[PDB]
């Protein structure tokens, strides 16, 4: 399906 | 039945997922895009295999374990090849179906996304990325950059989402509390669904998590001579001191909000939180959780530092076509 990563919210 | 020698690569390239600046912003979730166009010899038959190799420092999914290579399909949905991934060799093996028995002049196009593998890249560094399709390699030099803590007097904190389980609907957050090893007076840390701004201000945001008595919270003390990886991901907790039972944790401090009382500290701590989220929210990128560190500064008021994580996703593609064998 999808592949995922962590990001930062600002 | 490897037929890599029967695969002719006509174009391949490595590009950056967010900005072409030679720097992978890994904590901004910037992915790497590997595109490959190739011809499949007419001698290739059902059950034959080819390989596609990722750079050792990359990984198809950063925070999930469930990666399955995308099928290679023709324009109407016929499957040309099925793929399996070996994490240890960072290699996809594509196995052709009897599509290649029924069609000739077959060609295909792969678009494969990946992220920096934090296990292979604990700290910022320069990398010579090398990808390959059927043993034909291409390379790209990049720098990997990681985030820095928000710092306000002795309040200093940073976090990532370090795992996502879309079956059990759990997300893991790894938090560095006081990574700078400052003398942080009256240290409290809050973990909450939604957002925490750089200055500590709460905001609702565009994602959520569920925090309650069944949230898992572990706390580890870092020694003065211990160095934390800039990747913000801890693969082995055994060399740190588990102090979960020596700090005060209230998982029900507020609505979807936990807090931890550290008191006066002079050391860094790692906090690992496993919380739940709304089933399906990952498809809307609606998983978001933030942290706030509070300390008392030398002027007798509070200083705040905040940090918020969310998720990003990518989807690989594999297409091909051919003409009918008479
Ligand atoms: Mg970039």
């Amino acid at each position: 399906s999808k592949q995922f990563t962590s990001s930062t919210s600002y | 039945n490897n037929v890599n020698d029967l695969i002719t690569v006509t174009k391949q390239m490595i590009t950056e997922g967010i900005k072409d600046d030679g720097v992978i912003q890994a904590h901004d979730g910037e992915h790497i895009i590997y595109t490959s166009d190739f011809k499949i010899d007419n001698a290739v038959k059902a059950g034959d295999t080819m390989t596609v190799k990722y750079d050792k420092h990359t990984i198809p999914s950063d925070i999930t374990d469930d990666f399955t290579p995308v099928d290679i399909t023709d324009p109407s949905g016929e499957v040309i090849a099925k793929g399996t991934f070996d994490l240890n060799t960072k290699t996809i093996t594509y196995k052709f179906t009897d599509y290649v028995d029924r069609y000739e002049n077959v060609n295909a196009k792969l678009e494969l996304n990946s992220y920096i593998d934090k296990k292979e890249v604990p700290n910022e560094t320069n990398l010579n990325l090398t990808f390959a399709t059927a043993d034909k390699e291409t390379s790209k030099n990049v720098k990997v950059e990681y985030q820095k803590p928000i710092v306000k007097d002795e309040s200093n904190i940073q976090s990532i989402f370090s795992h996502l389980d879309t079956t059990k609907h759990e997300v893991e957050q790894t938090i560095y509390v006081n990574p700078l090893k400052l003398n942080a007076k009256n240290t409290n840390v809050t973990i909450k669904s939604g957002g925490v701004a750089d200055n500590g201000d709460y905001y609702t945001g565009d994602g959520s998590t569920i925090i309650d008595s069944n949230t898992e919270i572990k706390v580890y003390k870092v020694a003065s001579g211990q160095q934390l990886p800039q990747s913000n991901k801890i693969y082995d907790y055994s060399q740190y001191e588990d102090v979960t039972n020596s700090v005060t944790i209230n998982k029900n401090y507020g609505t979807n909000m936990a807090n931890i009382n550290f008191g006066d500290i002079d050391s860094a701590y790692i906090v690992k939180v496993v919380s739940k989220y709304t089933p399906g929210a990952e498809d809307d990128l609606a998983v978001q959780q933030g942290v706030r560190m509070t300390t008392t500064n030398k002027y007798n008021y509070s200083s705040y530092a905040g940090y918020t994580n969310t998720i990003l996703s990518t989807t690989d593609s594999g297409g091909g076509d051919g003409t009918v064998k008479p």
